[PDB]
C-alpha cells in the first residue's frame, strides 16, 4: 500500500 | 531560558494555561540528543537548523526536500527559531517522494536503516524518531515501528487527519510507540484529528510555523506538525536526563497538562504535552 503525509 | 514572541505552539507547550507568547526552556536544548525526521527529507542548508541537519538516506533519485513537508516538520523539533529542541542533531531519511507519497516497503526499510544507523551517529543522551505519515492499517508496518522502538529509539507518530478512531492507522494503531493528535491555539481538539484509545498525547497541530523549502517559512496544519513537538520535548526531555527512549512516551504523558482541552470524545487521554519548567 501507500502512505501518505499527514 | 526564555524567547520572547514565539510560536504559539512552543510557548503552550511550556505553559500551563493558553494564550501565551514566550517559550520558556532549559539551555541545554536537547544538546547531545538526536532526532531521526522520516520524512520527505530536509533542506539541511536553511539558515534555521545552523549546520545541526544532515540527510543520511533516500530512496529515491534525490535526497533533497522536493515538496516543503520534512522540512517544516524538521523545524519543529529543532530550528533556530521554530523548533522545541534548539540544539539537537538532525537526521533526514527520505522515504516519501516529492509528492507526499511513499510505498509500505519503502517505509518499513527506513525505519530499520535507522534501527541500526543510530549505532554510527553520535547521540549520547539519546535517539528518537518522527513518523509524521500513515496510511491504512498495516501489521508489518506497525511490527516495523515496534522493531524501532525496541532497537532502545523513542518512536513519536501521527495520529492522522480524518476525525476518526486511529486504530484504523498505521502505524498510528501499534501500542508500543507514541501516537500523537493535535490541538489548536484555543485548546481545542484539531477538527481532522483522529481519536481513540491508542493515543498517547495531544501537542500543538493547528496554524503551525516552521521553516519550508528555498530559506522559506510558512504555516501549515496536523498531526504531522503535531508530532514533531513531542519527539523534540523527548529529545530535550531525555537530554536533563529525566527520562530514557524505553520509557519517554509513558513520562510524557504523566507530566502532560491534564483535562485542558476540550473537543475529547470518550476514550481519548485529556493530556496535552508540557515540558514541565521552572526557571
Ligand atoms: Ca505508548
Amino acid at each position: 500500500a501507500a502512505a501518505s503525509v499527514k | 531560558a526564555a524567547q520572547t514572541n514565539a510560536p504559539w505552539g512552543l510557548a503552550r507547550i511550556s505553559s500551563t494555561s493558553p494564550g501565551t507568547s514566550t517559550y520558556y526552556y532549559d539551555e541545554s536544548a536537547g544538546q547531545g540528543s538526536c532526532v531521526y525526521v522520516i520524512d520527505t527529507g530536509i533542506e539541511a542548508s536553511h539558515p534555521e537548523f545552523e549546520g545541526r541537519a544532515q540527510m543520511v538516506k533516500t530512496y529515491y533519485y534525490s535526497s533533497r526536500d522536493g515538496n516543503g513537508h520534512g522540512t517544516h516538520c524538521a523545524g519543529t523539533v529543532g530550528s533556530r527559531t521554530y523548533g522545541v529542541a534548539k540544539k539537537t542533531q538532525l537526521f533526514g531519511v527520505k522515504v516519501l517522494d516529492d509528492n507526499g507519497s511513499g510505498q509500505y516497503s519503502t517505509i518499513i526499510a527506513g525505519m530499520d536503516f535507522v534501527a541500526s544507523d543510530k549505532n554510527n551517529r553520535n547521540c549520547p543522551k539519546g535517539v528518537v524518531a518522527s513518523l509524521s505519515l500513515g496510511g491504512g492499517y498495516s501489521s508489518s508496518v506497525n511490527s516495523a515501528a515496534a522493531r524501532l522502538q525496541s532497537s532502545g529509539v523513542m518512536v513519536a507518530v501521527a495520529a492522522g487527519n480524518n476525525n476518526a478512531d486511529a486504530r484504523n492507522y498505521s502505524p498510528a494503531s501499534e501500542p508500543s510507540v507514541c501516537t500523537v493528535g493535535a490541538s489548536d491555539r484555543y485548546d481545542r481538539r484539531s477538527s481532522f484529528s483522529n481519536y481513540g484509545s491508542v493515543l498517547d498525547i495531544f501537542g500543538p497541530g493547528t496554524d503551525i510555523l516552521s521553516t519550508w523549502i528555498g530559506g522559506s517559512t510558512r504555516s501549515i496544519s496536523g498531526t504531522s506538525m503535531a508530532t514533531p513537538h513531542v519527539a523534540g520535548l523527548a529529545a530535550y526531555l531525555m537530554t536533563l536526563g529525566k527520562t530514557t527512549a524505553a520509557s519517554a512516551c509513558r513520562y510524557i504523558a504523566d507530566t502532560a497538562n491534564k483535562g485542558d482541552l476540550s473537543n475529547i470524545p470518550f476514550g481519548t487521554v485529556n493530556l496535552l504535552a508540557y515540558n514541565n519548567y521552572q526557571a
